[PDB]
C-alpha cells in the first residue's frame, strides 16, 4: 500500500536511536516541540545536538523528555490523541488498537525496539512502544500514550521489558 | 513646604498609574478592526 | 492560479509602503477603519494624506494603528477572525497554518516585507506579518493575529524582526 510507503518517509528522520557503548538499544523520536524517549534505555543518543540537553525524567510513566533544538523544529512529526477503532501503522508491520489493548501477532517485534512510533493512516503519532506480553499466539503492547492534556501509560498484566 | 510638596507628589503618582492602567485595560480593543468594546467596561474606564 | 489572482487585486491599493529616507523599509494594512502597521519598522508613510495621523503605540503588541479617513474607507480590506487547518496566500508564495503556527518555506520570506498581511481563500486579512523562526527548510513566522475579540501576537521561540 501506501501508508507502510509513506510511514517510513516520515520514520526516517524522525528516528535518532541511541548507543550502549556501540550498540543499540532504543530510538528518540522528535515530535511535536519535544524530544522524547522511553526512560528504561541506556547510552547515549547518536545525534550530536540531542546529546547535550537537560532531560527530564520521570519514572511513573517510563518517558523522558526535553525541549527540541530550534534550527530542527522542521524535521518534526505530527501528533494527535485521538484514536478510534481500526488499525494502526508500524515500522515493523501494522498494529490494531481493539479495546483498549494495541495488539500484534507474536514474533514480531524483539527487545531493541522500544521508542518505535506509531501511526496512523494520515502519518500522526499516536504511541510510543515500552514491551510486550505474549497472550497465546498475540501480544500486547505496554504502551504510553497521550489524552488532550496529560501523557498516559497503560501496560498489559505480565508483561516483558523490550 | 516638605509636606506640600510630598501630598502632591503622591496625588500626581497616584493619578498617574490609574491612567496607565486604564490605558493598558483599554488600549487592545483601539487595535482590534472589529472594536466591540463591553459596554460595561467602557462605563467604567470612560470609553468612548 | 485564480486565488492568487484575487489576493494581489485586494492588496492593489491595500498596502501602504512606510518609507525611510527614500527607501522602502515597510508597509501599512488598511482594514477596518484601522491604518494597522508594526510599531517597530522605522520611517514615514509616502502618504502626507495618511501623515497626518495620531497612532497608539504598543510595545506589547509591536502594532500601532489609527483611523482611516473617510475618503479611502471603500479601499480597505476585510478580516477574519477563524482559521481552520489549512492553506493560507500570502506575497510570496503560499503560507500553512499547522498547529497554530503560519509556516513558509525557508529562502522565501526576507526582512523589509514584514509589514505586508496574510489573506485566507475567502479574500480575507488573517493576519499581519511581524517576523519569522528562521529553521530547517520552513521558517515559522512570527504574527500578530486577532482572536474574535483582542489582538493576539503569536511568537515562535528564536525568531528574529523583519
Amino acid at each position: 500500500g501506501k501508508r507502510e510507503r509513506m510511514c517510513m518517509k516520515i520514520e526516517n528522520d524522525c528516528i535518532f536511536e541511541v548507543k550502549h557503548e556501540g550498540k543499540v538499544t532504543g530510538y528518540a523520536c522528535l515530535v511535536g516541540d519535544k524530544v522524547m524517549k522511553p526512560a528504561h534505555v541506556k547510552g547515549v543518543i547518536d545525534n550530536a545536538d540531542l546529546a547535550k540537553l537537560a532531560f527530564k525524567k520521570s519514572s511513573k510513566y517510563d518517558l523522558e523528555c526535553a525541549q527540541i533544538p530550534v534550527h530542527m523544529r522542521s524535521d518534526a512529526s505530527k501528533y494527535t490523541h485521538e484514536k478510534p477503532e481500526g488499525h494502526y501503522n508500524w515500522h515493523h508491520g501494522a498494529v490494531q488498537y481493539s479495546g483498549g489493548r494495541f495488539t500484534i501477532p507474536t514474533g514480531a517485534g524483539k527487545p531493541g525496539d522500544s521508542g518505535r512510533p506509531i501511526f496512523d493512516n494520515k502519518g500522526r503519532v499516536v504511541a510510543i512502544v515500552l514491551g510486550g506480553a505474549n497472550e497465546g499466539s498475540r501480544t500486547a503492547l505496554s504502551v504510553v500514550t497521550w489524552n488532550k492534556d496529560m501523557v498516559t501509560r497503560v501496560t498489559p498484566e505480565g508483561s516483558e521489558e523490550w | 513646604v516638605g509636606m506640600s510638596l510630598l501630598a502632591l507628589i503622591s496625588i500626581f503618582a497616584s493619578c498617574y498609574m490609574l491612567v496607565a492602567a486604564r490605558s493598558k485595560c483599554l488600549t487592545p480593543y483601539a487595535l482590534t478592526p472589529g472594536a466591540a468594546v463591553p459596554w460595561t467596561l467602557g462605563i467604567l474606564c470612560c470609553a468612548p
